[PDB]
């Protein structure tokens, strides 16, 4: 399972 | 004993040819499990190994959501590393990123990885300590400090200790028959005459499962690292691997030559030599 | 920066004339992703080859495995054709059952 990182560079 | 679950993103741009495509491939040890493709039809996350099949709906939809958003968010990130590195929206380029987890025989985390790259070169990646990153240049040291701020590696390090381990240990059970199988190598020792007075020993390994493998000819019991050629392991394409080394040997000097084979699924090395 | 495929052809299982059998060809080690990889059968390319999901490896370069099922015979002579931005070519490789 994945799992969300959401923030960008 | 010892398993892996990766993770692996590609976000390629192409301009003038629509938005970014963005791909997810998730692996278990050396096994594809899962696959996401932006440009499928109806993108969603696909099964890739009967183990994984077991997960319900739910699973899927939630799996689904996750692509869906990173396909968002890589356009973004490459939007963002354009200005980063003041290039030009004309060209294509690639971010990537491998993350995941490594687990003992027991189950517990070994060690945690979450790493990206920018046109194939070092990014920023977490470190082992999954509190602090490294970053690979001054561009890289922006997102850091973004990151840093946000407390991502905080995030990162719950999902590798709690979500990452757990649901790697829910699919090493349910693909028993397979993940926590290693197929020994099949292996012999070819002889081709090159010229009158040199021939071309080629020591084979197929069928092996997983792929971590070790080859080596010596000479007079010294190994060959010089003169041996090696080629990289291929996937057969029915879930094993190959692998061959070969040395070319003066005619008459071939039995001075051992193949040596360290494979997982072998109770002990094997040395084989050329059988006339 | 750019790096060349690594190309090798070979079959799923040992070569035996008119048995069914799998060619393979797979490449490696290049960067970037966009490659072109034709299985070539007596110098004509084989419709509905499949292929690998894109993947990569811990130095970041892309792999990816084509492959077609096929029956190897003593006189039918297969290949694998790459083109990549790294070459101002297409690399021919043809297949060997011992390689």
């Amino acid at each position: 399972e994945e799992y969300l990182q959401a923030f960008t560079y | 004993g010892s398993h892996s679950m990766r993770y692996f993103y590609t976000a390629m741009s192409r301009p003038g040819r629509g938005e970014p495509r963005f791909i997810t491939v998730g692996y278990v040890d050396d096994t594809l499990f899962v696959r996401f493709d932006s440009d499928a039809t109806s993108p969603r996350k696909e099964p890739r190994a009967p183990w994984i099949e077991q997960e319900g709906p739910e699973y899927w939809d939630r799996e689904t959501q996750i692509s869906k958003t990173n396909t968002q968010t890589y356009r973004e990130n490459l939007r963002t590393a354009l200005r980063y590195y003041n290039q030009s929206e004309a060209g294509s380029h690639i971010i990537q990123r491998m993350y995941g987890c490594d687990v003992g025989p027991d189950g517990r985390l070994l060690r945690g990885y979450d790493q990206y790259a920018y046109d194939g070169k070092d990014y920023i990646a977490l470190n082992e300590d999954l509190s602090s990153w490294t970053a690979a240049d001054t561009a890289a040291q922006i997102t850091q400090r973004k990151w840093e701020a946000a407390r991502v590696a905080e995030q990162d390090r719950a999902y590798l200790e709690g979500l990452c381990v757990e649901s790697l240990r829910r699919y090493l059970e349910n693909g028993k028959e397979t993940l926590q199988r290693a197929d020994p190598p099949k292996t012999h020792v070819t002889h081709h005459p090159i010229s009158d007075h040199e021939v071309t020993l080629r020591c084979w390994a197929l069928g092996f499962y997983p792929a971590e493998i070790t080859l080596t000819w010596q000479r007079d019991g010294e190994d060959q690292t010089q003169d041996t050629e090696l080629v990289e392991t291929r996937p057969a394409g029915d879930r094993t691997f190959q692998k061959w080394a070969a040395v070319v040997v003066p005619s008459g000097e071939e039995q001075r030559y051992t193949c040596h084979v360290q494979h997982e699924g072998l109770p002990k090395p094997l040395t084989l030599r050329w059988e006339p | 920066i750019q790096r060349t495929p690594k190309i090798q052809v070979y079959s799923r299982h040992p070569a035996e004339n008119g048995k069914s059998n799998f060619l393979n060809c797979y490449v490696s080690g290049f960067h970037p992703s966009d490659i072109e990889v034709d299985l070539l059968k007596n110098g004509e390319r084989i419709e509905k080859v499949e292929h690998s999901d894109l993947s990569f490896s811990k130095d970041w370069s892309f792999y990816l495995l084509y492959y077609t099922e096929f029956t190897p015979t003593e006189k039918d002579e297969y290949a694998c054709r790459v083109n990549h931005v790294t070459l101002s070519q297409p690399k021919i490789v043809k297949w060997d059952r011992d390689m």
